């Protein structure tokens, strides 16, 4: 838990803004229109937590 | 007294505060928008009164034509 | 501490549409639907209130007869909802509305069958 | 949770959690009051229309029955609440919300700190 | 007696469309096809009437109706395809969820 | 010293033209 | 093709030209006509820019909005000028350049 | 035709006062309880004082509508509307303005949980009700009366005590809407003849006998649901009992008067032949209701159900007097209307005092309150006496003057109506003794508090009002007699 | 269906259409009677109206 | 030659703008450079701009729309009535589009083609209003219907949306075939399709004994198609299912825009035409059936959308009563009712779309709304009391005219039906107020606050509803103006 908190608290202004935009862009989904377009939208790695902090 | 400009400005102010309240925001969240709303309400009220006058003027002529046509039957 | 959450805990088992049996946990005094939604057996979003007026049989369960004796009999509104929500418009004699079943200590060990979920998210 | 129930921390409506209280994976049903400096541990449940005294300690998985006053370390039954007492609880929540509104009006949507950062940068070239 | 016979030809096509609606509770594809029969019967009436009255307005509308029939068949079969894809079957017991 | 986003500059000019044109439209009508 | 400009409701102002040509109508544009055209084009470009920021295409969105605005603004100005020249709208200016010229 | 009055104090400002109060309150934060309370109370008090001034400038010699003023609806001026009062409606306006501040004062202690929504609803009710009492048009009467249903619905449903308030509010809204729709049908029927709905005009237009009968039946259906008359009286018990105390006060003190006021303002004068043909029918329904509903009141076990059931008997005596069509009958009917609006409200106030402390309405739980609440017991006894039409109280003046008017027309209806004296005394004294007299029951109730300073002040204007009209009713009868005389003489010329 | 079933159905339908032709001829042959009946009924209505308009 | 097209500047502009938006959306939605951005909101804003510019072009060039009327005569006819009807239609389209942006963003409906189909259906309804021939009327109706069929199935993976699309397509094609049959019968009997030629041939005879059975049945079948279109009983059962199953913006658009376009068509085909009271009896009986069925079925509903659908059916019955009576005031009151119902429906659907961010589905979901959002609960109650017809709210005009026409046209059964249905409607409308204000549920639903568009539209519609009767003259005069433009 310390690792994820230390990573988040040390981010610079520019990275904070980039990840705010990413979080907004990937908050919802329209996989149906993606399938019509023939594309698959993937969650960027900066928004994925390590497996060692997940409940599973 | 009570004029179209005053009523329209008050209604524009009321709409902005009603819109802020529907969004659970403070009444005076963006006061420049209140100024804009008062201006728009005043413009809309003056235009509405003028339009009502014009509409009544046009309806009078059209009713004149209708009555002339209906009075043609008794000739 | 004299009073414990385990006093209200009612053991249960649920058989999913694919047939695999799961031991689930619910509080007496709450509905069977809430116990079923704790582990996601029934999607909580599909049935957010425990009211008969907010039910399209999303909470429907099937219960064998040995446990139906231990429950209050179905009211007219429940049977109306079950019958209309059936695909064939046939009332199922073992069917119950999970939002109307209140868990009690007398329901320990009861087996419940969870049918396949109906569509519920109206566009 | 040791009870097996979902371990989310749920503070329902009209709940007054007194200052310096520690909550972890506890459920508080609507219209309750938690006394100052109380501790609610994992899986514990406080049923609706209950009051915990200041300094109370609720061990893991323990329960506060509805319509009662409890307190102590560990929490023990004190007495049963009168109906007027239970009517007082949402009133306390509403009053605290009214007080918080006075603090909410002290802040505009943006701070002016960014100007201080600007000038602290400018002085530094 | 020419006109009455042409008209009864169109009439039987329209009636067959109505009957196809009545007789196919469980077959919605044939319900669509019955509707297409009704549209053909109307298109023929316009042509027959245009010939009978010596007037070209019937034929212009006959061409435009053929365009409408084509578009409506295309979109209808699209809706059929998506319904089938979602359910995996065309049986009418799986398209009755909306009711009341 | 200079604003570099050329699309933003064009949009700013467009908004200014809209405002000034609205004012002139009212004044000459 | 037989054509007939005859309108249902008669003009209420002096008819300077009953069927003015395209180039004549355009050459009849007043400063008010250019003001209406520029306002509509500017508003359209602004809406294109503001609506295009979220998808990330503010430039192309500005272009599309500006095309819609140019089309609509020309249409509105041509409408006003032609209606003035045909006497459907108050056209004291057109009558001045007709009595004089 | 502009009819603007020359008087400084006019109907328009009295109408605007509570509207301004409501508009001001919508914007004040609910956190500012002290300010909200004081604004509402001050607005209602100013309105009451304005109504008193309106009383001061009243002319008791004229039969012409007074303070008449007009308001334009269209620039075509085809449809123009008028406001005016007479000797028949003045006192009802004053009563409305007196009762509203009482309603604000009743919920003073709970205004932290009520909020601006409570004061706003009562102010909107006040504005609509005064408007209704001040109209010289059949159409505006319908709109403003039909409009009072929304705030009363809200008041019953939100601040009612139990879950029975759902059914009660439903029945109230639906019964009143049915009656109002029937009135609307009558208003359009009149409009098709006359081309207008102006009272001053329709008073001068003759209606055929057949159309008089039909228009009377449609006006009857509307007014008889609001009187109330048997058998459409059953909405009143649930509605008046389930409502909050101030809601009950408004429902019984003001809203009940709209039907009998509609008989006096429209049905009786406009259709004088239809009125005569239907007098035996009115007499039968009124006399049945007095006897039946008084015996029902005897067997009620709920404090509020007894008081609410009492109003049905009193209003049907009012209908008897007003259809007697003489000075004593109509003058007595109006006086009982105002007196009932004071006695019934005070009795609802007495029960509300008891329910606020103990949260029960069952009579069997109380008893022996004289030894713990002597001040409440003394005030409860006075208003209990005023409900029995005891001479000296205001309600005796209206009751006897109606019996005088009924006796000169039909002796039989006067005798059946006079049975209200025996039955009215039976349940009123039974209620008082079962609640106040006897021994305490500490297993049910062991903690008591007599009236506080606010509750004492609330009752004082009620006590002064009933004694004043009871011993010297000339101040009221002086200002009513010319309007009453012209109401009776309407339609005949000998 | 079998080919012969289809052809038997076509023969039945041909007989049905010839019967329809007979029906159309019959309907054509009774135009004069129908117009005569229409005229008599119209005269009845007109006489009744003229006699009722008298009062 | 160019100046002849001044009569069709609005349609030319809106069609060209729709083409531009189609190309823009397809070019940039497929772009890898911009990571295939959703463009529903971008195209939606540009299309709202296009609709507003079309409205400006139409409103400002009021006399120019009648230019070259002889040249355009065999294609359409533009007059005062069509002018105001088209302005109303454009305003309705603009409001409906403005209510869609939160749905595009939060649901992530990324299809920009939804906006394009709405724009094309708007072009179709524009052409419907100005139609003056059976051929043009049918073609414009069909363009409109095809757009609606496509958008009703826009959530192509949803069982409800696909089911609604299928039922819509089948029943709409059936009714369209019936109407086309009616047109063919009329053409064969009269040798004409232009509305003027039909007016001349039919006037003066109606049913004079020797009655053209072809003209009768043509009128009958065309009326059946129109009654299907206005959701009138017994051609109504598609509407509740389609309204419920379609996406909520689709339902909002279908509940307002198509009624204006088809009532314009009904008034120009029959009132401007000539036949016996048979058609008036058709609409009379359909109005009575619609009021009764709408009231009872709405009383049975537990879901908000189905309740609104049945309420709309009841109100079209109330409106068609005005068509049946066949007077100038009947047409005026029909127009007034359509206007007020459109504004009230937009108010209600703005509230429903605001609550759909939290997935409101049942009436019971509105429990404790007076606590969690007091101003919103009051706004919805003002709308519900307007729906019930309680004065002084704007909804009272429809009730007033319903009873006025009945006691004038001499009807008393109609008055009885109106009274009973009004009381039933009041009950099931105030049930929603009781749910938001009186109930104390164990579990609450906390709703996300609405966006600025819906709040502004809600504030304006709420002010109109509460205050229209204080200054109603412009609507009365403009509707009277339109009613007379139909005949003279
Ligand atoms: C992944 C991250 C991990 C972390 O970092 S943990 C984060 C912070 N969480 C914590 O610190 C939780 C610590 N857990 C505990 O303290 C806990 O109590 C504890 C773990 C001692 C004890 O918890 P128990 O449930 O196991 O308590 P007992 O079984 O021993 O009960 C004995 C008795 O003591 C009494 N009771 C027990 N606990 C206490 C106390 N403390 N005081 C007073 N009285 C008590 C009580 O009367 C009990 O009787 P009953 O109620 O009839 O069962
Ligand atoms: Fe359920």
């Amino acid at each position: 838990l310390a690792q994820i908190h230390a990573s988040e608290n040390s981010k610079s202004f520019e990275q904070i803004e980039v990840e705010r935009a990413l979080r907004k862009k990937y908050a919802r989904k329209d996989e149906d229109y993606d399938s019509m377009l023939g594309i698959t939208r993937e969650t960027p790695p900066e928004l994925i937590l390590p497996d060692n902090v997940l409940p599973g | 007294p009570i004029s179209a400009t005053m009523v329209g400005a008050l209604l524009g102010l009321g709409t902005q505060m009603y819109s802020n309240a529907l969004r659970k925001l403070p009444y005076m969240r963006h006061p420049w928008e209140h100024v804009v709303g008062m201006g728009l309400g005043a413009v809309f009220a003056n235009q509405l009164v003028k339009w009502d006058v014009k509409l009544k003027e046009d309806l009078d002529v059209m009713l004149a034509k209708a009555r002339a046509a209906n009075e043609r039957r008794y000739f | 501490g004299s009073k414990k959450v385990s006093d209200r805990i009612v053991k249960l088992s649920a058989i999913d549409p694919d047939g695999y049996k799961q031991d689930i946990i619910g509080l007496s005094g709450q509905t069977l639907l809430r116990a079923l939604t704790h582990t996601g057996l029934i999607d909580p979003a599909s049935h957010r209130l425990d009211d008969i007026e907010a039910c399209s049989a999303e909470c429907e369960v099937q219960i064998a007869e040995e446990w139906l004796e231990k429950l209050p009999p179905r009211t007219y509104d429940e049977e109306y909802v079950l019958k209309r929500s059936s695909r064939s418009r046939i009332l199922n004699k073992h069917s119950r509305l999970g939002c109307q079943v209140v868990l009690t200590q007398e329901l320990q060990g009861m087996v419940v069958a969870v049918p396949e979920a109906k569509p519920w998210d109206i566009p | 949770s040791p009870t097996g129930l979902p371990a989310q921390t749920l503070i329902d409506r009209y709940v007054t959690v007194g200052a310096y209280s520690l909550l972890r994976s506890c459920t508080i049903e609507p219209e309750c009051i938690i006394g100052q400096h109380s501790i609610l541990m994992e899986g514990s449940l406080v049923e609706t229309r209950s009051i915990l005294e200041a300094g109370s300690v609720l061990p893991p998985g323990r329960r506060i029955p509805s319509g009662e006053l409890w307190g102590g370390n560990p929490a023990r039954f004190i007495r049963t609440l009168t109906n007027e007492e239970t009517l007082e609880i949402p009133k306390l929540a509403v009053a605290i919300n009214h007080l918080s509104g006075d603090y909410f009006s002290e802040f505009l949507p943006y701070s002016t700190i960014y100007l201080e950062v600007e000038k602290f940068k400018k002085s530094l070239g | 007696m020419d006109l009455i016979k042409y008209f009864t030809f169109s009439m039987i096509i329209f009636i067959l469309g109505i009957w196809g609606i009545l007789l196919n509770r469980r077959n919605i594809l044939i319900m669509l096809m019955s509707i297409e029969l009704m549209l053909l019967a109307v298109n023929l009436n316009f042509l027959v009437f245009s010939v009978s009255l010596d007037d070209m307005m019937g034929q212009v509308f006959a061409l435009l109706v053929l365009t409408v029939a084509a578009a409506e068949s295309a979109i209808g079969l699209a809706i059929f395809v998506i319904t089938f894809r979602v359910r995996g079957t065309i049986a009418v017991e799986f398209i009755n969820s909306i009711q009341g | 010293k200079v604003s570099e986003d050329k699309n933003r500059n064009y949009a700013v000019v467009a908004g200014v033209v809209a405002i000034v044109g609205s004012i002139g439209w009212y004044l000459k009508a | 093709m037989n054509t007939d400009i005859t309108a249902l409701e008669k003009a209420q102002y002096p008819v300077v030209d009953r069927n003015p040509a395209f180039t004549k109508v355009v050459g009849n544009f007043s400063t008010l006509d250019y003001l209406r055209f520029s306002t509509i084009t500017g508003i359209s470009v602004t809406v294109g820019y503001l609506s295009g920021i979220k998808p990330g295409i503010k430039g192309p969105s500005m272009v599309t909005g500006g095309l819609i605005g140019l089309m609509g603004g020309f249409m509105y100005a041509y409408q006003n000028s032609a209606g003035r020249l045909m006497g459907f709208f108050p056209n004291d200016g057109e009558v001045a350049s007709y009595q004089k010229r | 035709l502009e009819h603007f009055c020359e008087c400084y104090f006019n109907l328009s400002g009295l109408i605007l006062c509570p509207v301004l109060g409501s508009i001001i309150l919508l914007f004040i934060p609910n956190s500012r309880i002290r300010l909200i309370r004081l604004i509402g109370l001050c607005a209602s008090l100013i309105t009451f004082l304005y109504s008193l001034v309106l009383w001061i400038q009243f002319d008791s010699s004229t039969a012409k509508f007074q303070f008449v003023e007009s308001l334009r609806w269209l620039p075509y001026e085809n449809i123009n509307f008028y406001l005016g009062i007479d000797g028949i409606s003045l006192f009802f306006v004053i009563l409305t303005t007196f009762l509203i501040p009482i309603c604000i004062l009743v919920g003073w202690s709970g205004m932290r949980s009520y909020g601006k929504e409570y004061i706003i609803a009562f102010l909107i009710c006040e504005f609509l009700m005064i408007a209704v009492f001040c109209m010289l048009d059949l159409l505006l009467f319908y709109v403003f009366f039909e409009s009072v249903l929304i705030p009363m619905f809200i008041i019953i449903g939100v601040w009612g005590s139990r879950q029975r308030k759902i059914k009660a509010a439903y029945q109230f809204f639906l019964y009143t809407l049915l009656g109002s729709l029937f009135m609307l049908l009558a208003i359009l029927l009149i409009l098709f003849q006359t081309g207008t709905t102006d009272l001053q005009i329709l008073l001068t237009t003759e209606f055929s006998e057949r159309r008089q009968i039909f228009l009377w039946i449609a006006f009857f259906a509307s007014f008889a649901v609001k009187v109330p008359m048997v058998p459409v009286h059953i909405w009143l018990p649930e509605a008046h009992v389930e409502a909050p105390t101030a809601g009950s006060v408004i429902l019984a003190g003001i809203l009940l008067k709209f039907g009998t006021y509609g008989f006096l303002r429209f049905s009786i004068p406009m259709f004088p032949e239809a009125t005569l043909c239907f007098t035996p029918f009115i007499y039968t329904l009124s006399a049945i209701a007095i006897i039946y509903t008084s015996l029902t009141t005897l067997r009620q076990i709920d404090l509020k159900k007894i008081i609410a059931y009492s109003s049905v008997a009193h209003m049907n005596l009012v209908t008897i007097g007003m259809f007697s069509l003489n000075i004593q009958g109509i003058g007595g009917s109006i006086l009982l209307m105002l007196s009932h609006g004071l006695v019934s409200s005070a009795l609802f106030l007495c029960v509300g005092v008891l329910y606020d402390r103990h949260k029960t309405r069952l009579v069997r739980y109380y008893g022996g309150l004289v030894s713990t609440m002597p001040n409440f017991s003394t005030i409860f006894f006075f208003f209990t006496l005023a409900n029995m039409s005891l001479p000296g109280t205001s309600s005796f003046i209206g009751e006897f003057l109606i019996l005088v008017g009924a006796f000169q027309r039909n002796s039989l209806v006067a005798t059946l109506a006079a049975l209200g004296m025996i039955l009215g005394a039976a349940y009123s004294l039974w209620l008082y003794n079962r609640v106040v007299s006897g021994n305490l029951k500490p297993d049910f109730l062991h903690k008591f508090s007599d009236l506080n300073g606010r509750e004492v002040f609330i009752f004082i204007p009620f006590l002064v009002g009933l004694v004043w009209m009871g011993v010297y009713p000339k101040v009221f009868l002086d200002c009513m007699h010319t309007s009453v005389s012209n109401l009776v003489q309407h339609g005949k010329f000998h | 269906v079998k080919v012969l079933t289809y052809f038997g159905m076509t023969l039945a339908a041909f007989a049905f259409w010839q019967s329809m032709d007979k029906v159309h001829v019959w309907i054509a042959l009774h135009q004069d009677e129908k117009q005569e009946r229409m005229e008599k009924e119209a005269e009845v209505r007109r006489v009744r109206a003229e006699l009722l308009r008298k009062a | 030659m160019f100046n002849l097209f001044l009569a069709v500047f609005p349609e030319i502009f809106i069609i060209n703008a729709t083409f531009i938006l189609l190309i823009h959306g397809v070019v940039f939605s497929t772009s890898k450079k911009y990571d295939y951005p959703p463009l529903a909101s971008n195209v939606g804003w540009l299309g709202l701009l296009s609709v507003l510019i079309t409205l400006l072009l139409l409103a400002a060039g009021a006399p120019l729309l009648t230019i070259a009327h002889l040249f355009w005569n065999n294609l359409f006819r533009r007059d005062n009535f069509t002018y105001f009807c088209q302005i109303f239609l454009l305003l309705s389209t603009a409001g409906t589009i403005s209510m869609c942006f939160d749905f595009f963003d939060q649901e992530r409906f990324d299809a920009f083609e939804f906006i394009v189909l709405i724009l094309l259906s708007t072009c179709g309804m524009l052409f419907m209003i100005s139609a003056y021939d059976l051929i043009a009327m049918y073609l414009a109706i069909e363009l409109q219907s095809l757009c609606f069929y496509v958008i009703a199935a826009s959530k192509r993976k949803s069982e409800f949306s696909t089911e609604a699309g299928l039922k819509y397509l089948i029943l709409g094609a059936f009714s369209s075939g019936i109407l086309l049959f009616g047109c063919s019968m009329i053409y064969g009997s009269t040798g004409a399709t232009h509305f003027d030629q039909l007016a001349k041939i039919l006037t003066g005879y109606e049913i004079t004994g020797a009655r053209s059975s072809g003209i009768f049945m043509g009128i009958l079948f065309i009326a059946v198609g129109f009654l299907f279109k206005i959701t009138a009983v017994p051609f109504h059962m598609w509407a509740p299912d389609i309204y419920e199953g379609s996406p909520t913006p689709v339902t909002a658009f279908l509940s307002i825009a198509p009624k204006i376009s088809i009532f314009a068509n009904i008034l120009r085909v029959f009132i401007y035409g000539s036949y016996g009271a048979t058609l008036q009896q058709i609409f009379f009986f359909c109005s009575i059936a619609s009021m009764i069925l709408g009231a009872l079925a709405a009383m049975a509903q537990t879901k908000v959308k189905r309740l609104l659908a049945y309420s709309s059916i009841g109100h079209v019955g109330y409106i068609c009563i005005g068509f049946s009576c066949g007077t100038i005031e009947g047409i005026q009151s029909l127009l007034i009712g359509i206007f007020i119902y459109a504004l009230m429906t937009m108010d209600a659907f703005a509230i429903v779309l605001a609550l759909r961010q939290t997935r409101v589905k049942y009436i019971a979901d509105l429990g404790a709304l007076a606590k969690t959002n007091p101003i919103l609960a009051i706004t919805f109650s003002i709308t519900m009391f307007s729906y019930a017809g309680i004065p002084p709210l704007a909804g009272f005009c429809s009730k007033f005219y319903l009873f006025f026409a009945a006691l004038g046209c001499g009807a008393y059964f109609l008055a009885l039906v109106g009274v009973v249905t009004s009381v039933i409607g009041c009950f099931y409308y105030i049930r929603l107020v009781k749910r938001m204000f009186f109930d104390t549920p164990r579990t609450w639903i906390l709703y996300e606050p609405m966006d600025r568009n819906k709040s502004l539209l809600l504030a304006m519609t709420s002010f109109f509803i509460t205050l229209f009767l204080l200054y109603p003259s412009p609507l009365f005069s403009v509707t009277h103006q339109m009613a007379l433009s139909l005949y003279l």
